[PDB]
């Protein structure tokens, strides 16, 4: 019987990790692209103020 | 096949194993316990692979029970007008052809969630889009039946005034000189009335015209209620004598304009109240036929999510299911149902569907 | 309580029910009925309000 309690459980948990990496990566990758886009704009800026 | 009559679907983990017989295979166990409803099932490969959170898979769960509903909804209702210009067959459209196949063939290798249409958008995506469709195809069948309905009172119409016992017939079956056809002031004269059934009466009640103007007296004879249907000279310049040329005798006067240009007037309406008729009960039964396709595909594809969103809460993590067919012969309906809650020790069970 | 949690949230969703010594009184009821704990636990904001 505390099996099926311990899979559910399990269920949830996994459920939980998946939405927590799914967020990461999501996150993750967001961070990449304003990584670049904030490189290029630093780039654009001190090519201006140094020209 | 035997699969014409209603069709139970229903998913499992693809790692269960049957629970109301210790078999050593779930599909096996299905194919005997099946053997004893006399049912086929078959694979079906329906996935969706974006997985979203878990109060959004319960959020999407719930919203595509409510549009499975509508669609549901929708589709009953447009086999019911199939059925209603009695074009679908088996009642309410259970035996019309979709994608150029019958029900089983189209249902065989379903994929109503696959292809072109949200190939991997999100399934919220999906679900508005699924939505979309059924709402646009609501709106086609709900003009269609106004369009039927118009052609349908425009039939009626034309069927009603032609009839001619106690109101003015048919143009075409009526004479236009002296019936208001010019007749008009003191070039002519037209009247219209019906007292009693005898030329006599037609003749008592003009009497009463105190002769004003058109003096004949009037002549009624049709088959209008086997009694008077008169097209008689009573001039407008004694309109007020014309009246009561039929007020007093209460021959309750039917006159009415009937000019040329009246009469293909009233020619040309009935023409187009059936050439409507027949144009709307074509346009209807294209519609109901692309709908048969259309209305089923949608509630199919918000069935298919509301299964695989079922299945994922049935499992939580991995995304993995196992999902049966549904076919079933009308005999077995109640047994499934039973054999079915037999092996699902765990609806309960983790998809059912009707 | 339960049986209406497992089919809303048909999701798993743990829970940990205590029982209450003593009866304790309630308004409308106007009696004092033995209680239990209804604590519960699951993931998601919407799926908390819910």
């Amino acid at each position: 019987t505390p099996n099926q309690v311990n899979d559910e459980l399990n269920k949830m948990q996994a459920f939980i990790r998946k939405e927590a990496e799914e967020k990461a990566k999501e996150i993750q990758l967001k961070a990449d692209q304003e990584y670049e886009i904030e490189k290029t704009n630093i780039v654009r800026n001190e090519t201006n103020n140094i020209d | 096949l035997y699969t014409a009559n209603d069709f139970i679907l229903i998913s499992l983990p693809q790692n269960a194993q049957p629970v109301t017989a210790p078999g050593s295979k779930t599909d096996s166990w299905f194919n005997e316990t099946l053997i004893g409803g006399r049912a086929f099932v078959s694979d079906f490969k329906i996935p969706e692979f974006k997985i979203g959170s878990l109060d959004t898979l319960i959020v999407e769960s719930e919203e595509l029970s409510k549009v499975d509903n509508q669609i549901g909804a929708s589709i009953g209702k447009i086999i019911e007008i199939l059925q209603g210009l009695n074009e679908t067959s088996t009642n309410a459209y259970r035996t019309l052809p979709i994608n150029n196949m019958p029900v089983p063939e189209y249902l065989e290798n379903f994929q109503w969630q696959t292809r072109k249409f949200k190939l991997d958008k999100s399934i919220k995506d999906l679900i508005t889009l699924i939505s979309n469709e059924s709402s646009q195809l609501d709106a086609d069948v709900r003009a269609t039946y106004a369009n039927y309905n118009s052609a349908k009172t425009n039939l009626a119409a034309a069927e009603r005034k032609k009839t001619g016992d106690l109101s003015v017939r048919s143009l075409h079956d009526i004479v236009k000189p002296e019936d208001f056809v010019l007749n008009s002031e003191h070039l002519t004269t037209v009247l219209v009335a019906v007292p009693k059934s005898l030329k006599s009466d037609f003749e008592k009640s003009y009497e009463t015209l105190s002769k004003n103007v058109v003096p004949a007296s009037a002549s009624v004879i049709a088959e209008d209620a086997e009694y008077v249907l008169f097209n008689v000279h009573l001039f407008k310049k004694n309109v007020q004598e014309f009246t009561t040329a039929a007020r007093e005798k209460k021959f309750i006067p039917r006159e009415f304009n009937y000019s040329e240009e009246l009469i293909d007037q009233l020619k040309k309406e009935h023409d187009s109240a059936a050439s409507l008729e027949q144009s709307l009960r074509v346009q209807l039964v294209r519609l109901a036929k692309t709908a048969y396709v259309d209305v089923f595909i949608n509630w199919f594809h918000i069935k298919a999510l509301r299964v695989y969103v079922e299945s994922v809460l049935r499992y939580g993590l991995p995304p993995h299911f196992n999902i049966k067919i549904i076919a079933v012969p009308p005999k077995n309906l109640s047994k499934c149902k039973s054999e079915l809650i037999d092996a699902f020790g765990f609806e309960p069970f983790v998809m059912y569907i009707i | 309580l339960e049986q209406i949690l497992w089919r809303v949230l048909r999701g798993n969703l743990f829970f940990k029910t205590v029982e209450i010594e003593q009866p304790v009184y309630d308004v409308k009821t106007r009696e004092y009925k033995h209680k239990n704990a209804f604590i519960v636990f699951s993931h998601g904001d919407l799926i908390i309000k819910r």
